[PDB]
């Protein structure tokens, strides 16, 4: 049974179908749901702050019947602060600026911790809501082509839905990105399932169902003009999406910079917005099958 | 070079100059005797160290450690003076305290209580894994952590 | 009958074992404990950051039925802070860095004022949960011989414990610090009960009953080489540890950096885990006694 | 418990469980053979440790050094399987690269090339004084520094 | 022969003597004095700024026909920079926040170095006009009684000049300070004439021939409010002034702050102004002792 | 003939002889050097600073009779600034942090601007030290096997020697970097030698005749582990010095940090020192072929 969720190898196939249907069930926000954390008190534990993640988890949680402390921000060992929410909470939601901080903090603690991003690592949750998002419009995850757009090295979201992908059989995922952010060999060698690394999307934009963007940072580059010579195919352009095939979507999870020109946003191929507004109801789902059953 | 031991652990064809990394890796520098000889002559090896443990009889799991800088070595338990086990030195699963993480981020690296932990990912070409953050390591970054 | 929450001395002998009885009913963690705050609104107004502090009186007023309205961090007078607190709300709870804040807030104020800690004067809620914690543990705090160790200076807990102990018979109070954060002859003198200065614990340990740690800090000494010197040995160590008394305790205020060795931590003597789960109930405790009689 | 050494030096008499340290305040940790035996029996000092180093033989400056840490220590130089010399161990009127000054502001805490060096003041209570910024250090600061 | 100047013991009784003459000398400023550094480079190696000692220094070269280079302020080794500044310069003058720096600087280097400030540890040149003084105006250092007043534990020029007082049969030095700024154990046991430490001045202030002052800096006290409490007694003011015989005078190496009442400019008795103007003839005859003879 | 000097380029194969003979007559310290700069100011315009070359030129000046105006630190253009010390000056010696910043200044200059350090681009004076060196070890350029090792991509000493060895016939220049720091293509195609990359010194080291280190530091690798896998092994150490052949040496424009091993300075292969000595009589040459003749 699902407790500490620390990674996208947490979930198997069977969990995350039931978190689908949870999830549907939720989206249809009927005033009747179950307080199943009601006199449940969860504890967020911010100590890299995320406004966004952290006001998801709250809502969820506040659906659900629970109460909510917490904090965002600031010698204390990270294992004395999970002790300390022992003695306060029935649950822990924690992001961390260290890797593996999720993972530890589930070793010392009783109560469930939740992993809502630990360095670069991995963010799990979150690739939980980005293959429900694509479940929901193909009615499949099975057999779909996917590309990964954008840094693929340090982003805890690109290694979590690699993961979690997985529990799946995709046809083939699409790696594009600059030569400097290649997903790492380590995480490569885990996957069951065809990949392909590619240096520019037009190559390939015909094919893909999924089309997945995370920003590129200049503060990684050689120099900052490379980073200026290569940042503008990394941007999902209005000419990029007009080139996908009719039923493609294109997600991201947010906040975006400039990754996305904004008259995207109008097509009916961006489903980054539809993505962020299942946030709640995916996470009160694993919040559900942690607590109440 | 060394006298005989009555009970304990001999381990034989360390290569020369390892032995106080063995020590370290066994966590051990108290109250029971131990010799060391180094730079011993060894017909195999050219050179060797030994190390002798009296009254301590070191596990395998104890004993798999040493493969790490000395897959070499052989493990003798020794009682009343006749060596009644001569181990197979295996290469281990987990290394938990010895290796610490490259990873300047890893969890591992900044809490105290955070005790490194890698996972041998292949024996082959040897490769561990921190259980953490996922950070590889080859044999290289292993000897000369415990080495220098 | 208690209403302002400002040093140690507010309490008598008398409200401290009420008090007490008060948190072991709430300790056994029944689901029916009467919702005393129902319908109130409890500020917490923690001018100078805690968090384990405010998370702790946050917890409290949650499992007691209050809302809770509050800040942590950041030229508005103390005064009309304290004015609009009392539009807001029923009850402030208060930690500052100026000493003597919680004082002039309770006499600013109408609703009761509880004083979380001020400045380097006082933490009074922490004594009476520091002496909870030895009472549950010895059945007695009368002829218990305690002993005081680390910075005794600069060390609010400290002075809020020294206090609360003359509402009791201590046989001895044991005071072992570097000569420069000796306690102050002020607080010395208002004591009613054989204290005695020491340098090194070593020379006592054998006699104490309870060991009551707190950090010293480099930021302090006439130079870094002073406390470079010093420091080894105000440091709870496992040999420090192992030298006490079959049935002695070890506590400390949380958090701490490295004044408590982490091996002590799984000897039967370390209190301080369990001194802290007492924060919750304790200050339930109290807050019944200002809202619930 | 060790085999006598052709030629070299063995350093007996060191205080249980400090022959490593004796090691490092020499500078051995390569070619020649070493011989430790740690926590053997001594009538006169209940435990001790012994040193022996082949092919080498420790001069009086190096062997002072380790009445730093070993005062008791017994020096004998080894030829033939004679012990030609029992050297008298002296407290060392210089200390050159082994001792730390504490002083954060030192020279020698600083600089790479700057090589920590302290003069004794006194034999008596041992206290050695850093010959750049004049900062005093007592034995327990001399032993905790090579000890632990 | 004098070549390194590193210590106050670098000089004997003789060589003073002897650099007292040749100031006199200097100062009745004739303008045929001999050009000794003619042709001659030294580098002013200010690692720690300080610009009325570069000035004085710089002076002193230029009046002995001299160039200089030097650099005042900012990772690059002391050995790597004093073996640079053999290539380019024919003498050193280093000022240098590290204890010991110009002892190892002149071990490195081939050419004269000369200390003009190491840490808290020496400023020997400093010592040399200080005595200089007290022998221009009493005509004799032996037989005197003085008074050292304020911190006398972190201060390079007190310990240079306690150390150069070694040379000489002082009758007495009282060494007035707080409890915190009391010169060092260490220091004391070199000297070889009677020493008084006293806490307040106007105990002792009528025997006084030389009252020497430094100044005393809060950022050292346990607390804000201690330094408050002490600072005042440390002042020379003009009533300790007056308190003082016809013929004595009060020195301090410059600059001041607030640790000489203003007014004491006016008397008679003070001499720090004279002391200052002896920086460059004095440091000529230095300069002329290592390079001249 | 020379008279601005920013490139290597600036200099014939004929003007590095006659230069190269002026320096072993300057080095060969005459007290009757002919003043070839009496009664002309060069100024020393150091808008991005560095004191070792300030000094080295400032120097060379001073033996060559001339004064020495300039200026190290801190909206003014560069175009108004070189106008200005064309008012106050017969010559300009300049580092700055923008490339190019050389060839633009003597664009606006009438007198002659000698390029100590443009951004990355070069650092032209520095090359022809570097080659003195190697010409005073060998009696010869032409014909030596060269090797390159560490930061190879942004360093401007690099860049001007190997523009500068152009003029020459070297057998083979190894380029011994990490991938990330090799040589610009850009700079490669101007080359007229063999050239080879080469990723590993022990590879290659019993070949070179000459080995020329430059440091790499970690603020330019893809992340902090990159940088530590990768430092070990551009480290000049003593292993790879012993490897070395018996005539070989090895050289480094200062500052070094830690990229050698200081118990290489021991050796006799060690010429880093004797290459930094040469600094001065260098400049004086190459002033003395743009002013005196
Ligand atoms: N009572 C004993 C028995 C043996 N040894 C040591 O431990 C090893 C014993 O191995 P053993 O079977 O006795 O000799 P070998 O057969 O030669 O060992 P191997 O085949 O592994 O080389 C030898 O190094 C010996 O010095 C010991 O110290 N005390
Ligand atoms: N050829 C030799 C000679 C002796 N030893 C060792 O070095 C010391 C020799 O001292 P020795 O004079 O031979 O024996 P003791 O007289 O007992 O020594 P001491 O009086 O100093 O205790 C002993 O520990 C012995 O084991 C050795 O290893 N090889
Ligand atoms: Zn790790
Ligand atoms: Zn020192």
């Amino acid at each position: 049974m699902l407790k500490h969720i620390i990674s996208a190898y947490n979930f198997s196939r069977d969990e995350l179908e039931d978190i689908f249907a949870l999830t549907d069930k939720y989206s249809k926000n009927l005033n009747d749901t179950r307080k199943i954390l009601s006199g449940k008190t969860i504890s967020i534990a911010f100590f890299e702050p995320s406004t966004r993640t952290y006001l998801s988890f709250q809502k969820a949680i506040i659906n659900l019947g629970g109460d909510v402390i917490g904090f965002s921000g600031e010698g204390e060992n990270l294992a004395d602060t999970i002790r300390m929410l022992n003695n306060y909470s029935d649950g822990i939601v924690m992001r961390h600026k260290y890797d593996g901080a999720s993972r530890f903090a589930s070793e010392i603690s009783d109560i469930p911790v939740i992993n809502a991003g630990d360095g670069k690592h991995e963010h799990p949750t979150q690739a939980v809501i980005d293959i429900y998002t694509i479940n929901k419009h193909f009615n499949t995850i099975d057999g779909l082509v996917f590309a990964l757009l954008g840094d693929l090295k340090y982003a805890r979201t690109v290694n979590s839905l690699l993961r979690i992908l997985t529990r799946f059989r995709p046809k083939l995922v699409y790696l594009i990105s600059p030569q400097l952010l290649r997903a790492r060999k380590e995480i490569l060698d885990e996957l069951n399932y065809p990949v392909k690394e590619v240096e520019n999307p037009f190559e390939v934009i015909n094919e893909v169902d999924v089309l997945y963007v995370t920003r590129i940072q200049k503060e990684r580059f050689v120099d900052e003009m490379e980073y200026e010579k290569i940042k503008g195919s990394y941007i999902v352009s209005l000419d990029l999406a007009n080139k996908m095939k009719k039923d493609s979507i294109i997600l991201h999870p947010l906040p975006r910079v400039n990754e996305i020109d904004r008259k995207v946003d109008k097509t009916t191929k961006a489903k980054y917005f539809e993505q962020a507004s299942y946030g709640v109801p995916v996470r009160m789902s694993i919040l559900t099958k942690i607590y109440g059953e | 070079m060394v006298s005989k031991i009555k009970n304990g652990t001999v381990i034989d064809h360390i290569p020369a100059g390892r032995a106080f990394a063995v020590l370290n890796v066994l966590g051990i520098k108290e109250g029971f005797r131990i010799a060391l000889v180094i730079n011993v002559d060894s017909k195999k090896m050219g050179k060797k160290d030994i190390v002798k443990i009296e009254d301590k009889e070191i596990s395998d799991t104890e004993a798999n450690l040493i493969t790490l800088i000395a897959p070499t070595a052989t493990i003798n338990i020794v009682r009343e003076y006749e060596v009644v086990k001569k181990t197979k030195l295996e290469v281990p699963k987990v290394v938990k305290g010895i290796l610490k993480c490259p990873n300047p981020y890893c969890i591992t690296s900044n809490d105290v209580e955070a005790i490194p932990t890698f996972k041998t990912l292949t024996e082959k070409p040897l490769k561990m894994r921190c259980e953490y953050c996922e950070t590889i390591i080859d044999e290289n970054e292993i000897m000369s952590q415990i080495l220098g």
